[PDB]
RNA sequence: GGUUCGUGGUAGGAGAGCGUUCUAAGGGCGGUGAAGUCAGACCGGAAGGACUGGUGGAGCGCUUAGAAGUGAGAAUGCC
RNA sequence: AUACUCGGGAGUCAGACUGCGAGUGAUAAGAUCCGUAGUCGAAAGGGAAACAGCCCAGACCACCAGUUAAGGUCCCCAAAUA
RNA sequence: CCGAUAGUGAACCAGUACCGUGAGGGAAAGGUGAAAAGCACCCCGGAAGGGGAGUGAAACAGUUCCUGAAACCGUGUGCCUACAAGUAGUUAGAGCCCGUUAAUGGGUGAUAGCGUGCCUUUUGUAGAAUGAACCGGCGAGUUACGAUUUGUUGCAAGGUUAA
């Protein structure tokens, strides 16, 4: 059994015991996160949300609050003496999925 | 008349694929026991193979 | 600059036709041994603030020594003969230990010589008490005789 | 002497022109393009 | 005091040359062409972060179109069906169902047919 | 992230036999180009080749609407001066129908190394018979 | 173990020396010497002495068997160039590079 | 501390900064290996900064402030 | 939700095309010269095959999320063989 | 204030070498080690050069000998490459090979999408306009004295000294 959940303005397919990186949630390293927004539930007896399957939660524990590997964002305009370097590290939250409901 | 662009290292190396020497055509003698050019006199023995000169 | 460097004078080659960059002197500043373009010229850096500011400053730095229990006041400070050992013994009695400015004013004699060969310690008559000299020294050791002289001016 | 803090606003850092385009005063160093006012010692007399 | 150019120039050029590692010939050795190559690599990477999002949505749509035509729907009918049905599953997710559990995708396409 | 990408040999390439009898040259061709590129499979990966093999039979009976039989000209240039030869679609359907469909379909495949691989999966026959019985080809309908 | 010999700063352009050194690289020392003997190049006698020095070094410093030796490495590195001038037409002088070579040969037992 | 409206940009105005050499003061590192140099998958929004290891064999950081020969890819630049 | 006044610092005084209104021209010019609006200049993105000046539309950074504009939906090539 | 392209043209037998009929022009070029302890002896070689042995903390300090960057030249080999149309990357991405400052790592890159160097100058330049062979060093708003305006500080109907 697997569920489709809406997190960080995105959707992800989650199976129990899977590790997922999402956009930064409120949480501490151990806190149990809940996902009320479950679009679909898989396996035997498929449940389709309209949208969201009424009273369906995916419970995950927070494994790491991190910033992704450094990206350099650089823009220039040839012949106009314009250049702009900017570093970026997108925050993320590592979750381990406990149970679909 | 003149090179429009400098030739790159890769391109220069590709042109030289063929600029090389061939191994000499040589074999060991019977008498001398040493190497010699076929169809030449062997100077180690001081003769033409086994045929004395 | 390019005028002061030896030689130059002639155009190294004709303006046109040689296929080279146009040049006016072998001492033009982009040339190896050429003149420097701006760079240091001898000048004075000296300047004084107004007298009242320079007075406020000496009064303030003194008050700051009193606010920090850094000013020690001696009844007198005299040595029978120049003896640095005696001077080092004196500083251990006062418990100075750090850098210290000693301000005397006549009567006191052989003090300058006694303390000339100590590394942190500087000795001045009371007339010469300057902001920078007080700033450069943790503790300020001043005789009563000196104190009167410093108050006479400020 | 190891914690001198001059009066806030009393000193500013001078502007150095012709040190790169990031500063905004690179290349033409504030003079714009060509004409008499772009030249060394260029500039018509006062009035 | 005189400040000679020392170390800072070498340190700055060598960083740029390192960012050109893997580039063909002179582009990974020489500061001037390395610097242009690196500037251009960043420009492409900025542009391709936008183009990557477009690229994947086109890939998902093609795969959904395939999976839906095996159910006698076109992509345009299926996505209309799901909108009417109220289902809000996005194309990345449908595309994954259409490859990994076609049984589930067929269930969603059933919901779509019902809404139409 | 997580989007599936077909690996070479992973997806099962099937053999299809398509009867061209009376279908527009295009219309036949656009459908086949899709089957070759593997656009009808959810496993479609743009950089791989997940598509099927196609045998076209009866290409001598392919359809040409209007006056295309006499007026659609196929051009070749040798790259010698004045070296432009021309054939009518009708003449070519009669004599080299294999070549007619190959030209038609080669224009609707990607113009790259992968597109050149796809074209090798196409087998056109003027008549009704092929020698690919060993590949157990399945009939396909348009 | 393996024996080295180098001829440092030989007057002989590296290119001219490399074209011959390429023939011996990996050969048995017996064969290599014959290749140098019957290869009619200016580099040949120079490379032969380096190769024979390598073999002497391998026989005297390391007691290796001179009947079981293959040329493991052989390379030519650029030495310091002698800069010369050739007077050309119209008073112009064109550069001449009298190039030098470091010829290294390494023999190994097998 | 939060709401709201913003954040394409040449000449150009405004601001805040990075780094270089030197001075002062303070506090440090260093033959148990300084600067330099080489390498790396580390850190910062940028200029940039570390850490580890090799080479090197004697000097060099840091903090606050000050002063400038203070930053190069282009000049048919000079060597 | 700007305006005005006074100060410090500028750059600009080669403009281009498109639409509309005129002149000059031949009711020619990617011509020239004004007026007026826009875009380019100094604007990346999508469309117009490619294409500064046209159509759509303004890039603070990240996302393998969504909706739309012009323009599109047989194949190249995303979407109707509606 | 400079620290060997700097500082004198000249740290070195430099106004030398060299150039010029002449007046005159005018360079390049510093660093073994604490100490020569400057490599006996053996070996290949005519020598040069090398390999051992030895000295030394070090000789990858070996008489132009502190360090020893880049261009450039080679040797070796992990991945790729002989149906391909390439501003050389970038995004997607198998396969193979690795294993780090251990973190949604490193090398390579079949194949797919996208993609007209940098600078200058221009209404407009991928430009069939300009400039640069490459690498390195050096190479351009400065100082003095006045003017003005902003900021800061002191004093204030006063403020301030110059020589
Ligand atoms: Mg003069
Ligand atoms: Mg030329
Ligand atoms: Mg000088
Ligand atoms: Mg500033
Ligand atoms: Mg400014
Ligand atoms: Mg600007
Ligand atoms: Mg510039
Ligand atoms: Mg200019
Ligand atoms: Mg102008
Ligand atoms: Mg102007
Ligand atoms: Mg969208
Ligand atoms: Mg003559
Ligand atoms: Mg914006
Ligand atoms: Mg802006
Ligand atoms: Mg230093
Ligand atoms: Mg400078
Ligand atoms: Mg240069
Ligand atoms: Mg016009
Ligand atoms: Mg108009
Ligand atoms: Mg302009
Ligand atoms: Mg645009
Ligand atoms: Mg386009
Ligand atoms: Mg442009
Ligand atoms: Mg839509
Ligand atoms: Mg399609
Ligand atoms: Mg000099
Ligand atoms: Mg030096
Ligand atoms: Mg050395
Ligand atoms: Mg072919
Ligand atoms: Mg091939
Ligand atoms: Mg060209
Ligand atoms: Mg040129
Ligand atoms: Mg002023
Ligand atoms: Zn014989």
């Amino acid at each position: 059994m697997y569920a489709i959940i809406e997190t960080g303005g995105k959707q992800i397919k989650v199976e129990a015991g899977q590790e997922i990186y999402v956009e930064k949630l409120a949480g501490e390293v151990g806190d149990v996160v809940t996902f009320d927004k479950v679009l679909f539930v898989g396996g035997d007896s498929a449940k389709v949300g309209v949208p969201f399957v009424e009273g369906a939660t995916v419970t995950a524990k927070v494994e790491k609050q991190g910033r992704a590997k450094k990206l350099t964002v650089y823009k220039y305009k040839p012949k106009k003496n314009y250049h702009k370097k900017q570093g970026h590290r997108q925050p993320y939250t590592k979750l381990t999925i406990d149970a679909i409901n | 008349a003149v090179p429009f662009r400098r030739t790159s290292k890769a391109k220069k190396r590709k042109r030289r694929t063929h600029v090389k020497l061939q191994l000499p055509g040589m074999n060991e003698c019977s008498n001398c026991g040493e190497y010699r050019l076929s169809h030449h006199v062997c100077p180690e023995c001081g003769q033409y193979d086994g045929k004395d000169v | 600059n390019r005028s002061e460097v030896r030689g130059g004078g002639r155009k190294p080659w004709r303006q046109k036709g040689t296929g080279r960059a146009r040049q006016g002197s072998i001492r033009s500043p982009q040339w190896r041994g050429g003149g420097v373009v701006f760079g240091p010229t001898p000048r004075s850096y000296a300047y004084k603030l107004p007298k009242k500011v320079r007075r406020l400053a000496i009064k303030s730095i003194l008050s700051s020594k009193v606010n920090e229990e850094k000013l020690v006041v001696l009844e007198g400070l005299t040595f029978d003969a120049p003896k640095t050992k005696e001077f080092a013994a004196f500083l251990k009695n006062i418990s100075v230990d750090t850098k210290a400015l000693i301000v005397v004013a006549g009567e006191s004699e052989n003090v300058e010589l006694s303390a000339r060969n100590l590394q942190g310690i500087t000795v001045i008559p009371a007339e010469s008490i300057s902001v920078l000299e007080v700033a450069k020294h943790d503790k300020l050791i001043i005789t009563k005789a000196a104190v009167e002289k410093v108050e006479e001016v400020l | 002497l190891h914690e001198l803090k001059p009066s806030e606003g009393s000193r500013k850092e001078r502007n150095r022109v012709g040190r790169g385009t990031g500063s905004g005063n690179g290349k033409t160093s504030g003079r714009g393009h060509k004409g008499q006012k772009a030249r060394s010692g260029g500039g018509v007399r006062l009035g | 005091p005189r400040v000679k150019g020392g170390t800072v120039t070498r340190k700055r050029r060598k960083k740029i040359v390192k960012l050109a590692k893997g580039y063909y010939g002179s582009k990974h050795l020489l500061f001037k062409v390395a610097n242009q190559a690196v500037m251009k690599s960043y420009q492409y990477a900025y542009r391709d972060r936008r183009q990557k999002k477009r690229d994947f949505r086109r890939l998902w749509i093609a795969r959904i179109n395939a999976a839906a035509r095996m159910q006698d729907l076109s992509y345009s009918k299926l996505m209309h069906g799901l909108k009417l049905a109220g289902i809000d599953i996005n194309r990345k997710m449908l595309a994954d169902l259409a490859v990994n559990d076609i049984a589930s995708f067929n269930t969603l396409a059933d919901s779509a047919k019902k809404a139409l | 992230r997580t989007t599936y990408m077909a690996k070479p040999g992973e997806v099962e390439r099937k053999w299809y036999v398509i009867d061209a009898t009376g279908v527009s040259l295009g219309r036949l061709s656009s459908e086949v180009a899709s089957i070759l590129r593997g656009k009808n499979k959810p496993q479609f990966t743009p950089h791989i080749d997940t598509g099927d093999f196609v045998i076209i039979i009866n290409a001598g009976k392919i359809g040409l609407t209007g006056k295309k039989a006499t007026d659609k000209i196929y051009y070749r240039h040798s790259q010698y001066p004045g070296g432009l030869k021309s054939r009518t679609a009708g003449e070519m359907r009669t004599n080299n129908p294999e070549k007619l469909l190959e030209l038609s379909i080669k224009g609707m495949l990607p113009k790259n190394s992968l597109g050149r691989q796809l074209f090798k999966k196409l087998h056109v026959y003027g008549g009704s018979e092929h020698e690919h019985a060993a590949q157990q080809p399945e009939v396909y309908e348009l | 173990t393996s024996a080295k010999a180098v001829a440092k700063t030989v007057r002989i352009a590296p290119r001219k020396a490399r074209i011959v050194i390429d023939l011996i690289r990996g050969k048995q020392v017996g064969e290599a010497i014959a290749i140098l003997k019957y290869t009619p190049r200016s580099a040949s006698p120079i490379i032969e002495k380096v190769l024979k020095s390598a073999i002497a070094n391998a026989e005297h410093n390391y007691d290796l068997d001179i009947n079981n030796l293959v040329v493991e490495e052989a390379f030519v590195d650029e030495g310091p160039t002698l800069k010369r001038f050739r007077p050309r037409a119209q008073g112009r002088a064109s550069a001449i590079n009298k190039r030098t070579s470091h010829i290294t040969v390494v023999v190994s037992e097998v």
